[PDB]
């Protein structure tokens, strides 16, 4: 029965389930280099 | 008086504490790392005058620009002039940190490190020979000897 | 579902560390041994209503061996009376109790 | 009954109203559930020491590996809350409302 | 050479033998030129209050011998 | 009088501490065919004083810190761990004389990583918080080994009592028995401290100012002595005359020297390992063999006959 | 079965000598001699008081002073 | 004052658990649990429980808490709070640990001693004491009989601390 | 007693070393500095083999705390069956390990 709080509650996925990057460091100059680093872990 | 023979040796004490063990924070930017490398090594060996070698920028007491500051470093040696810890002191080894060398007239470098930080130690040579370093960092232990700390502080 | 498989089977799997005066190691006593073993040789066999209120003398005395809530209680009057009575100035402490006798062994 | 059993006790009711009553995160209720199981620890180890009940003494030791065990599934699940949401937000545990 | 390490080893090694030489010493001072008793288990605790019951002076490192029994 | 006693203890371990890095500073002078420093005092005896003077007036950082509390009991932490592992310390007799000295070690040992992880979050970066939580990853993975070696030479002890340790040793010394385990022990005290060659975080706390730096640096040497010191009575335990007990004193006393040095020589001869490669020295090469004699030193004693006294 | 030993002595000698450690700490307490000595030893350690029995009139093999003959001796543990 | 030292720390125990049940952050929550863990432990040292504090420390503190503060350090992103020069960074500190204090010796007042002095128990609790135990420590001989008498105890303890790392594999896969 | 007095006495020293080490350097009037890393302003990812490798510490020293009365167990009676149960102990931390290593846990923090 959908009543006032009940109307936008939609149904739940048929399959039961839901639709849900990577590091970047940048090693600066802190000889000399800079280092832009896409990390996975 | 007492109070100026007080703050006069206490003033002793830690400029004695700090020129004995001056730290340096070394950009390695260009040939002059190697020479301070070899004022590292056995022969010249920083290391018996209490200057250790390669300190870490957070905790280093003197910034040893050695080598060719260009353009797109600059602010780089600024932030880490920035992020020491005080007293810190500037040397500047070689001719492209001291005024801009051979480089002197290049688009892309700094005509001289003092352009951007306040140095205290020229130290001329292309590259200055490591003794000639060393030389530098004795004399900066020398400035930092005759510093008066507590007696102006006594007196202002 | 009581499946007692350890009456079945003839294992000992944990009635050890059920009561207090079951085998302790190295023979070592509880501090109410005596107590817990007469509620328990009391209540043996005879189901827990019977043993409610046919073994309730043993079972309070194991329950105040257990708690020493009567000791307590019973401690605490003598030792308020003898505050009242040290603060009124009617009695003085022994030397026995105040330190100045050199003990026993 | 005694004293300092009635303060192990407050100390559990204490940490069970901070169980009972969610503010923002899932590690809390974690924490409140571990201090839950710490005076249960202590109350127990209180109560064997007292009596010289000398075989439950490796009860409380017991009473904390399992325990301990147990909160490690704790974590991993809030890891997995973690890592849909990326905070461990216990409001973001209402999908099953339908 | 290499024997100018032995200063400073000298000088750590003095760092570290005097808190042994210290609590030795201690011991030896506040327990009648003895060791200290050690009670890790009931009994040797218990013995350890009966000595200092039986000495009178509240001090259970003074041994009483047979002079105490007739 | 008891006070006499810890300010004994507590002020030698601190002046220790700070010659150790002149120690240190030499020994890894001579190895690297240089010398070390002896300018400042006569061959450098007031190089450490002034080192100390430098970092304490120092300025600080002005940090950034996120939090107020634990950027305080981090080295707070730090340095009351680093001085209660050594009250049980037999030495012939310990300041604080205890049954279970060796699990209390143990424990205040377990305790230690909490400055890093405190000093981690207490610093607002996310590579320092990433380094701190690798620097905690690493220690807790060492103190497992820490545990099942301690417990398997304690095997042959009969108790967890340090001063009952030396009575064990009175006829060996426990490395002839236990080698397997004293080796892996002393990688493992070797990789607990952030000891080179396991010392990544030079490869946590720099969001400090240079003075409680100085706090978890002479911190983490009152740790590297008081383990060498450890190991020194758990293997290497030397003979004991209760009437002169400064046999015993000087006898430990060279021993933990020597292997103190062992720690200066050995982080003057190695390259860093990878950080998943201690853990695989850890978790693979350590935790076996640390598991397989674990089993041999509980089922030989009894094979043996030769079970230790409780008491 | 030898080949293999020999393949994993030269890989992974950490594992095998983990093994073979374990294997021994297993079989050998059952293999030895001295093992039953063991639990005599633990079984003739005295954490409590031997509390003496009333005598009834007969009980042989019961003494009545410690110096007596009969009673469990421990001439094996002073000698071995 | 010293006599009634275990009831002290019990007062702190429950102060304790009122830092953290009031919640106000996951990481301040693991240090009031860690200092609570501490004054309980404290507790149970002061019984004669000397193994048994000592898993405390080992196990509960340095064992557990130092995984939920890992955990919790890998979660609740951070930000900075007040960072003004040392009349603020370590006065303000200073000055909240001693109102601690203060509220910590504030709670012995008229309405604790009408509990503590008509139920005293010091001078009657603390009875471990009570007699000799002989060579041994009761609680470190009943912790050693887990292996002789406690047979079943161990096989479905380690039996659910294997299937505990099987169970934890298994569910931070994600596959 | 003397373990209080002891772990005060450090605490102290300890307490006073920081205060110590916060104000000697803050009676400096140095200079008031401005302006405030490998990130910037990124967000923290969390790592799962961090946490697998914080829970395998937390299991495996559950099971070190069942192993550690073996010293006192070692003087029992019953020492065939005291034998098996911690035989039976370290081979389950050992079957735990080897199912931490063939399920990959042990990987990139090997
Ligand atoms: C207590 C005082 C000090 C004690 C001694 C320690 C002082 C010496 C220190 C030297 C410097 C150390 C530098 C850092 C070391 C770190 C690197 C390292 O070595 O890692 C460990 C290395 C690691 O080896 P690895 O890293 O080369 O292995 C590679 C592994 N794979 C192939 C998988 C990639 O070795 C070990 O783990 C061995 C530990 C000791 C083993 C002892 C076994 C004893 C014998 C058992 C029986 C064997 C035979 C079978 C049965 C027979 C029966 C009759
Ligand atoms: C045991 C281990 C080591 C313990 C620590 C070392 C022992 C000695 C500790 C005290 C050292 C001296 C004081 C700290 C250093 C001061 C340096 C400094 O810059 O001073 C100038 C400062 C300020 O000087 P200012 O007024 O010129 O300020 C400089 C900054 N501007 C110009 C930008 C405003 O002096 C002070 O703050 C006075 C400090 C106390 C002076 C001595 C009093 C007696 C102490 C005993
Ligand atoms: C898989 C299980 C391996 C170990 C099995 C028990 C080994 C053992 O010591 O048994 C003797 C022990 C104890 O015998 P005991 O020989 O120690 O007896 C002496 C008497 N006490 C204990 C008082 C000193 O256990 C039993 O006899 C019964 C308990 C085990 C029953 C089977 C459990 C199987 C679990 C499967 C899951
Ligand atoms: C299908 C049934 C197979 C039963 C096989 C034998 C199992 C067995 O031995 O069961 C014993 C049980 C009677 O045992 P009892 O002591 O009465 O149980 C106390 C209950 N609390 O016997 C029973 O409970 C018998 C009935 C079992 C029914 C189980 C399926 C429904
Ligand atoms: C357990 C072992 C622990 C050991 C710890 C100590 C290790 C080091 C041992 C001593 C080493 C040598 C110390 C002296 C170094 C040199 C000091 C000196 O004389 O400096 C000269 C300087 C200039 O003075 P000036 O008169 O101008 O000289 C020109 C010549 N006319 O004038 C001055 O500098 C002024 C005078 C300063 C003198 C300072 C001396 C050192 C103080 C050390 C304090 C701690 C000592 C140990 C304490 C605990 C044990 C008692
Ligand atoms: C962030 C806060 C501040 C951080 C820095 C300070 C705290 C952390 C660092 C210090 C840790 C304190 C550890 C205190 C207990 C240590 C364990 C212990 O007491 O073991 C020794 C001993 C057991 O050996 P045993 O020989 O059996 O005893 C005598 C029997 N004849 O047992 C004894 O001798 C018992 C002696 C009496 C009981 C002592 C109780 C101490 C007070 C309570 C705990 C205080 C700390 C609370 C907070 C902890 C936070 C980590
Ligand atoms: C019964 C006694 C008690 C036994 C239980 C207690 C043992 C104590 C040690 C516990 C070790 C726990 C972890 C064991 C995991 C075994 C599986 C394994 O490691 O397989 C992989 C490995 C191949 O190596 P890889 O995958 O390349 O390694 C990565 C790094 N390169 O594969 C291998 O290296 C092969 C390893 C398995 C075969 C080893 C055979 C050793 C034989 C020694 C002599 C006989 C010993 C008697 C007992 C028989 C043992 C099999
Ligand atoms: S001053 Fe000259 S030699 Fe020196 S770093 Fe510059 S370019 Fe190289």
């Amino acid at each position: 029965y959908p009543t006032k709080e009940t109307a936008h509650w939609k149904p739940p996925p048929w399959n039961d389930v839901d639709p849900p990057s990577n590091l970047t460091l940048n090693f600066g100059p802190q000889g000399v280099l800079r280092l832009v680093m896409e990390l996975s872990g | 008086s007492r109070g100026e023979y007080v703050v006069a040796k206490l003033d002793d004490l830690i400029n004695w504490a700090r020129r004995s063990s001056l730290w340096p924070m070394t950009f390695g930017l260009a040939c002059c790392a190697v020479e301070m490398m070899h004022m590292a090594a056995p022969r010249y060996d920083m290391d018996r005058f209490g200057v250790v070698f390669r300190a870490s920028p957070r905790q280093s007491d003197v910034m040893i620009v050695a080598g060719t500051l260009t353009n797109k470093m600059a602010p780089a040696l600024r932030k880490v002039y920035d992020q020491m810890p005080e007293p810190r002191y500037v040397v500047s080894m070689g001719s492209c940190a001291n005024g801009g060398g051979y480089y002197h007239y290049s688009y892309s470098v700094v005509r001289g490190c003092d352009r951007i930080v306040p140095v205290d130690i020229y130290v001329p040579g292309c590259p200055p020979t490591a003794e000639a370093l060393l030389y530098g960092i004795l004399q900066l232990q020398k400035k930092i000897k005759r510093e008066k700390r507590l007696r102006i502080w006594y007196r202002r | 579902p009581f499946f007692d498989v350890q009456k079945k089977l003839g294992v000992d799997l944990d009635h050890w560390m059920t009561i207090q005066s079951a085998e302790q190691p190295h023979r070592i006593p509880a501090r109410c041994h005596a107590f817990e073993k007469e509620w328990i040789e009391c209540a043996h066999g005879i189901g827990s209503i019977r043993a409610e209120k046919e073994c309730k003398i043993e079972f309070e005395d194991f329950r105040e061996c257990l708690l020493r809530q009567k000791t307590m209680k019973r401690l605490n009057a003598i030792k308020r009376q003898r505050d009242k009575l040290i603060k009124e100035g009617k009695y003085t402490p022994p030397p026995h109790h105040s330190g100045q006798e050199d003990l026993r062994p | 009954m005694s004293l300092v059993y009635m303060n192990i006790m407050m100390a559990f009711t204490v940490s069970l109203t901070g169980l009972l009553m969610y503010r923002s995160h899932l590690m809390s209720s974690l924490l409140c559930l571990e201090g839950m199981m710490l005076s249960l620890f202590i109350l127990a180890t209180l109560m064997i020491l007292n009596s010289h009940f000398t075989l439950a003494s490796m009860m409380p030791i017991i009473l904390l590996v399992f325990a301990a065990c147990e909160a490690a599934l704790g974590l991993s699940l809030l890891v997995m809350v973690s890592n849909t949401y990326g905070t461990d937000y216990v409001q973001n545990l209402n999908l099953l409302q339908c | 050479m290499w024997f100018e390490v032995l200063p400073g080893i000298a000088v750590m090694g003095v760092c570290l033998f005097i808190p042994g030489m210290a609590t030795a010493r201690i011991h030896r001072f506040s327990n009648g030129g003895r060791e200290k008793r050690v009670a890790h288990y009931s009994y040797q605790w218990y013995l350890m209050e009966r000595d200092r019951r039986v000495s009178g002076v509240n001090r259970y490192y003074v041994s009483k011998g047979l002079e105490n029994i007739d | 009088m008891f006070m006499i006693n810890v300010l004994t203890l507590i002020i030698p371990i601190l002046l220790a501490v700070a010659f150790l890095t002149l120690v240190e500073r030499k020994v890894l002078g001579y190895m690297q065919f240089r010398k070390g420093p002896n300018v400042v005092g006569p061959y450098g005896l007031l190089q450490p004083i002034a080192d100390a003077i430098k970092l304490f007036i120092k300025e600080p950082l002005r940090p950034a810190t996120s939090s107020i509390s634990m950027f305080i009991l981090a080295p707070i932490l730090a340095l009351t761990l680093a001085l209660t592992m050594w009250i049980p310390l037999p030495m012939p007799y310990p300041l604080i004389n205890m049954n279970l000295g060796v699990l209390f070690m143990l424990a205040m040992s377990s305790l230690a990583v909490y400055s890093i992880l405190w000093s981690g979050w207490a610093s607002n970066s996310k590579y320092a918080l990433i380094g701190a939580l690798r620097a905690v990853a690493q220690t807790i993975s060492y103190e497992v080994t820490l545990a099942i070696i301690l417990l398997s030479v304690l095997l042959m002890n009969g108790s967890f009592t340090l001063s009952t340790l030396i009575i064990t040793q009175e006829q060996v010394w426990l490395i002839f028995p236990a080698w397997p385990l004293a080796m892996m022990w002393f990688i493992s005290t070797l990789a607990e401290t952030n000891r080179a060659p396991f010392d990544l975080t030079e490869g946590f706390n720099v969001e400090y100012a240079a003075g409680p730096f100085a706090l978890f640096f002479m911190a983490e040497y009152a740790n590297i002595i008081m383990m060498n010191i450890f190991t020194t009575t758990l293997f290497l335990g030397a003979f004991h005359n209760p009437y002169m007990p400064e046999l015993y004193t000087i006898n430990f006393t060279i021993k933990s020297l020597l292997l103190s040095i062992t720690f200066l020589w050995i982080r003057a001869s190695y390259p860093r390992f990878r950080y998943d490669q201690l853990m695989h020295l850890l978790w693979k090469n350590f935790l076996p063999l640390t598991l397989a004699l674990c089993m041999w030193h509980v089922s030989l004693p009894i094979l043996l006959s030769s079970i230790p006294p409780q008491t | 079965v030898a080949a293999f030993l020999k393949n994993v002595w030269a890989k992974e000698p950490v594992l095998v000598a983990s093994f073979a450690i374990a294997g021994l700490a297993v079989i050998l307490p059952t293999l030895s001699p001295y093992t039953k000595y063991s639990l005599m030893i633990n079984r003739a350690t005295p954490y409590n008081y031997p509390v003496p029995l009333r005598d009834d009139g007969n009980m042989p093999d019961v003494p009545s002073h410690p110096q007596d003959p009969q009673g469990p001796s421990l001439e094996w543990l002073k000698r071995l | 004052m010293m006599t009634y030292i275990v009831f002290i720390l019990s007062i702190i125990f429950v102060m304790g658990f009122v830092g953290f049940s009031s919640k106000p952050s996951p990481i301040y929550g693991g240090l009031g649990l860690i200092v609570s863990g501490g004054v309980g432990c404290g507790i149970v040292l002061n019984f004669g429980g000397s193994f048994l504090g000592l898993m405390v420390f080992l196990i509960y503190l340095g064992g557990m808490m130092v995984v939920f503060g890992y955990t919790t350090a890998m979660a609740t992103e951070q930000y900075p709070e007040v960072w003004v020069s040392n009349k603020v960074v370590l006065g303000t500190f200073i000055t909240g640990l001693l109102m601690e204090f203060l509220m910590v010796y504030y709670v012995l007042k008229d309405k604790e001693v009408e509990i503590v002095f008509k139920f005293n128990g010091m001078g009657d609790w603390v009875i471990y004491d009570t007699g000799d135990s002989g060579f041994f420590s009761e609680e470190a001989m009943g912790i050693a009989a887990l292996y002789s008498y406690g047979t079943w105890l161990v096989i479905v303890t380690g039996w659910s601390l294997l299937i505990g790392v099987v169970v934890i594999m298994e569910i931070t896969r994600g596959n | 007693m003397n373990l209080m007095i002891t772990l005060l006495t450090n605490f102290t020293l300890a307490t006073l070393l920081v205060t110590i080490a916060f104000w000697l350097p803050q009676l400096n009037v140095y200079s008031e500095k401005t302006s405030p890393d490998p990130m910037g302003s990124a967000r923290l990812p969390f790592s799962m083999k961090f946490f697998l490798v914080a829970i395998t510490f937390l299991l495996f020293d559950l099971e070190i705390a069942l192993l550690l009365p073996l010293p006192w167990a070692s003087q029992t009676t019953n020492l065939n069956t005291m034998l098996t149960m911690a035989l039976l102990l370290i081979f389950l931390l050992a079957v735990s390990l080897a199912y931490e290593w063939t399920q990959k846990g042990l990987e990139w923090t090997e």
